[PDB]
């Protein structure tokens, strides 16, 4: 029973980290990313 | 101007009248005018 409890809280530490990293997909980080390149793709009619 | 920012400026530019012998500066007059437009870049 101990080695199965030890199975289940291995389970169950994977199960809330990639429910975390599902829940928070993106960033603040990664979103000021997209941002960016949103910014430098838009200077595309003031160049002109 | 019909619910629109316009910018208006006065802008010279020197050029040299000749008078023979010599020559001479002068300058001349132009007026500018732009607007800005949807996405805040300006025309």
């Amino acid at each position: 029973k101990t080695v199965l409890e030890k199975s289940k809280a291995g389970a169950q530490s994977r199960f809330d980290s990639y429910g975390k990293l599902y829940d928070e997909n993106i960033n603040a980080g990664e979103n000021q990313a997209m941002t960016l390149r949103a910014s430098a793709a838009g200077l595309t009619t003031a160049v002109q | 101007y019909k619910s629109r920012l316009y910018l208006l400026w006065l802008e010279q530019k020197e050029i040299t009248k000749q008078t023979g012998y010599q020559t001479e500066t002068d300058y001349r007059y132009e007026l500018k005018l732009a607007h800005i437009r949807y996405d805040g870049t300006w025309n």
